[PDB]
RNA sequence: AUAUUGGCGAGAGACCGAUAGCGAACAAGUACAGUGAUGGAAAGAUGAAAAGAACUUUGAAAAGAGAGUGAAAAAGUACGUGAAAUUGUUGAAAGGGAAGGGCAUUUGAUCAGACA
């Protein structure tokens, strides 16, 4: 439980070097993707992948290099359809699909304060482990810029805004950032050897549950 | 006879041939070197006729003699062709003594092919490709879609956002 | 496969005589009948109609931008037919063909290294 | 089937081409490029530059330097066509050029090995440029044309 | 976004059509609070409607000068049933729970019904105006 | 033995597939028109199962927004699929007494492979 919290997840002990590469021979968006990651993301290194190298030879060099996480973001076309966040020890992994990108914020060199909603289910707790873990544990309240990742039903929301406080019970806000859909899959348990969840259309008959 | 044969599938139906839009003709008889099909290049016309084939990574080369007109569940008399493409091409050699140079030099041909066939090898030792093909099925491709629009609906993240902020800096004062 | 470089003649489209005027004349040829016709007596300013001078090359005749015949393929047997002929004809998945046996052909095409001109085709992750 | 397959299919085997009767011949250049004169190259990195005629190489090309003690360009190989030739002529007998080919330019930060065979060089035509008023200045300074030059009536 | 949205819309409505698509594009663009006040002073005869595309023979007057248009009329039925699907739509967004200050019709769209008759299915969708925002350095 | 476009009752089709096939697949010889003899239409399909939308809110109400049912309301009795004409909205562009068309290109939009 709190051993856990260390052991599989990043926690404010040192700065997290997150391992941002892609999937091979992608096209422009993948990169313009990945410049919307460099903001977002603490200490990200953009690593352009040359064929090979297959998988556990990449950990043979964020060992080395001692890297805490990999992500990586794939294309089928020119669309940016799937997102892959790793933890380089041991491996809790999550998969993650895309559905939604639209682009007037502009935001400052301020690091964002982070919120989760509705993970009632340990398997959603276990996510927002991932978000909290991953992005950073920084917050300077000055700057004010919120990142959200609310979650109503089985798809997360990420988006960033700027919040204006009047003295009379209520508080302004502003679109910034990236609009966003995820899909949790898989939970490779292993670096990619082993499965928890692995999302089936055998849910959706449901219309509830909500892992 | 055989010419009959021909006749009769040249035109007046070979019920295995492909009319590609390039008005080319393809007959898939298993047993054709060239998959393109003409008079002694298919291997029903023909008598004589030779072939390269695979059933497992074993290369064998079928060979049809007019002898066995008779008895088609022997037709196909095969060797196979040991490995290495040298003394292979030589092994050819030795059964095509005789022959028309149209089955001495494309058996030499399907050969040549069907081990660099064996590239599949090389695609499949140097594989651990993290893709994998997909289906997109159109009744996942709306439950996908009009669920996620009646998640943002009921969703009002805006009001959560603003409850969970008053409710921090209040806590947080 | 060499081939010579690919001359067209007309890239443009034989529309037929005021398909664009009105709707209910379609886009598809068909030749000016009537007598009385600017268009038969082939006018200066009128559109011009297929004939025969516009032919393509036979050498290049048929072919795709690289050098292929396209050729329509259902399934692995009838794709096992261009094993020897992997440079003159190219396979075209049929527009019918399921996701499921999608992935089965261009695997297999892959295998054979008979070139697939439409990938992408039902492959969505 | 879905395609009768056809009868006749075109051949298989790849044609061996045709004797050619296209024998290479050395290229005989125009009479103003003598090696040992002051060139002005026209497209490239260094347009518009004076610059010393020194070789003709084997690849049809030229092998010129600036100096790169004078003007920045150095030992570069250029293009015939792509090079006005005037008439102004230096002494080019006593600089050692013989070394070096095509094989000295394959490619597949800067060799230290080219600056040394750059001042090799240039140390044996500047003991030339020397000699002569102002073409030094001539050779620093980049060609150009101003409002009123006719290039079909400028006898360069 | 659907979230900052409210939606009203009336069906085979026994109206005039080309009367209801000049006080739809009318009204098209404006906050709500001053949407309404004006079709109340379109009733009052205060102002006039500015008529566009279908406008043959309508008196010209100078309360047109407004909008740059010669051509203006006082349509009573037509902006009845208007406030009233304007109304019906204020409730709806505070069913939801949205501002009623900052809001604004964004999309009204009306188009013709099955038939003589010649009536008219309405729909407008009201949105937040949504500014609130600072910056640090 | 032979005839048999009626009646009673079967069996069939290289026939038609809702502007076809009988006039009529259906409240069809019906609605209706004609003083009357007569003339005589149009009109098929929710879904596997009504599970035909409980409840909340807005409105005088029809209805609207939520919510729910269903595999799917992109199936809600105006219900299979839903073309074009014609219209609305949104985005781009053009427009000094016509427009659409052809040859060629700029510009803007958009797209195909090859680099497996």
């Amino acid at each position: 439980e709190d051993d856990l919290m260390r052991y599989f997840n990043s926690n404010s002990n040192e700065p997290p070097k997150i391992f941002l590469t892609t999937n091979v021979n992608a096209k422009k968006s993948a990169y313009e993707f990945a410049n919307i990651l460099i903001e977002i993301l603490p200490n990200v290194t953009f690593v352009k992948r040359k064929f090979g190298y297959k998988l556990k030879e990449i950990s043979d060099i964020c060992i080395k290099r001692n890297f805490t996480d990999i992500v990586i973001i794939n294309e089928d076309k020119k669309k940016v359809t799937g997102l892959t966040f790793i933890h380089l020890p041991e491996g809790p992994t999550f998969y993650f699909k895309l559905s939604s990108f639209v682009e007037h914020g502009r935001p400052t060199s301020h690091i964002p304060e982070l919120i989760l909603n509705n993970f009632q289910t340990r398997l959603g707790q276990t996510v927002g482990r991932l978000f909290q873990s991953i992005l950073p544990q920084n917050p300077d309240i000055e700057g004010r810029q919120v990142i959200t990742l609310h979650n109503q039903r089985d798809y997360i929301f990420f988006r960033r805004h700027r919040y204006v406080f009047k003295d009379n019970e209520r508080v302004g806000l502003q679109e910034l950032g990236p609009q966003f859909t995820l899909k949790l899959k898989r939970l490779q348990r292993g670096i990619k050897e082993e499965t928890e969840w692995e999302h089936k259309p055998e849910m959706d008959k449901e219309k509830k549950k909500f892992y | 006879s055989d010419e009959i044969v021909w006749q009769v599938i040249n035109q007046s139906f070979c019920s295995h041939r492909i009319k590609a839009p390039n008005g080319q003709n393809f007959c898939r008889n298993e047993y054709n070197v060239t998959g393109l099909c003409t008079r002694q290049s298919c291997p029903l016309a023909n008598s004589k006729y030779a072939t390269v084939k695979c059933d497992n990574g074993k290369l064998y080369l079928y060979m049809k003699t007019p002898e066995r007109a008779h008895t088609p569940a022997k037709l196909w008399e095969r060797i196979k062709l040991s490995k290495n493409y040298t003394k292979a091409l030589q092994q050819i050699d030795e059964h095509l003594l005789h022959w028309s140079k149209f089955f001495r030099h494309k058996c030499k041909q399907r050969f040549t092919k069907l081990t660099q066939v064996m590239i599949t090898e090389r695609r499949l030792a140097l594989r651990e490709e993290e893709r994998h093909y997909v289906g997109v099925a159109p009744k996942v491709k709306r439950r996908e879609q009009n669920r996620e629009r009646k998640a943002l609906v009921a969703a009002k993240i805006e009001k959560a956002i603003e409850k969970e902020l008053m409710d921090r800096l209040k806590s947080g004062a | 496969l060499p081939h010579p470089k690919i001359v067209k003649k007309h890239t443009k489209k034989f529309k037929r005589h005021h398909s664009d005027r009105y709707h209910r004349v379609a886009e598809n040829w068909r030749k000016q009948k009537g007598i009385d016709s600017v268009v038969r007596r082939r006018f200066r300013g009128n559109i011009s109609q297929p004939k025969i001078g516009y032919g393509s090359n036979k050498k290049t005749k048929f072919l795709s931008p690289s050098g292929h015949k396209t050729f329509l393929v259902a399934n692995v047997k009838d794709l096992e037919t261009l094993t020897m002929h992997t440079k003159t004809y190219a396979a075209e998945i049929a527009h019918n063909i399921s996701a499921k046996n999608r992935v089965v052909i261009l695997a297999r095409a892959k295998a054979l290294g008979i070139k697939v001109t439409n990938p992408k085709g039902r492959l969505a992750l | 089937s879905a395609q009768k397959a056809p009868k006749w299919y075109p051949s298989e085997d790849v044609a061996a081409l045709k004797k050619t009767r296209k024998a290479a011949r050395p290229q005989k250049l125009r009479a103003s490029l003598v090696p040992g004169t002051v060139l002005i190259l026209l497209a490239g990195r260094f347009r518009g530059k004076r610059v010393v005629y020194l070789k003709h190489l084997e690849d049809n090309t030229l092998l010129i330097s600036g100096p790169f003690k004078v003007n920045g360009v150095p030992l570069r190989r250029v293009n015939a066509r792509y090079v006005i030739a005037t008439s102004t002529k230096v002494s080019v007998e006593g600089v050692n050029v013989e070394k070096f080919n095509v094989e000295y330019f394959a490619k597949e930060e800067i060799k230290a090995e080219r600056v040394e065979d750059q001042k090799v060089v240039d140390k044996a035509l500047i003991a030339e440029i020397k000699k002569t008023p102002l073409l030094k200045q001539y050779l620093s300074a980049s060609f150009s044309l101003k409002n009123g030059d006719k290039p079909h009536m400028l006898k360069f | 976004n659907p979230a900052k949205s409210a939606s009203a819309r009336g069906s085979y409505l026994r109206v005039s059509f080309k009367n209801t698509r000049e006080t739809a594009q009318a009204i098209n663009g404006w906050e709500l609070t001053k949407a309404q006040k004006y079709l109340e002073q379109v009733l009052d005869h205060q102002r006039a409607i500015p008529f566009r595309r279908f406008n043959s023979s309508i008196g010209r007057t100078a309360q047109g000068k407004e909008f740059g248009v010669t051509k203006a009329r006082w349509p009573a039925k037509s902006v009845k049933f208007v406030q009233g699907l304007l109304q019906n739509a204020a409730a709806n967004a505070e069913a939801k729970g949205l501002d009623a200050t900052k809001l604004y019709v964004s999309h009204i769209q009306v188009n013709q019904a099955p038939k003589e008759s010649s009536p008219s299915h309405i729909e407008l969708v009201v949105t937040e105006k949504e500014e609130a925002v600072a910056k640090a350095a």
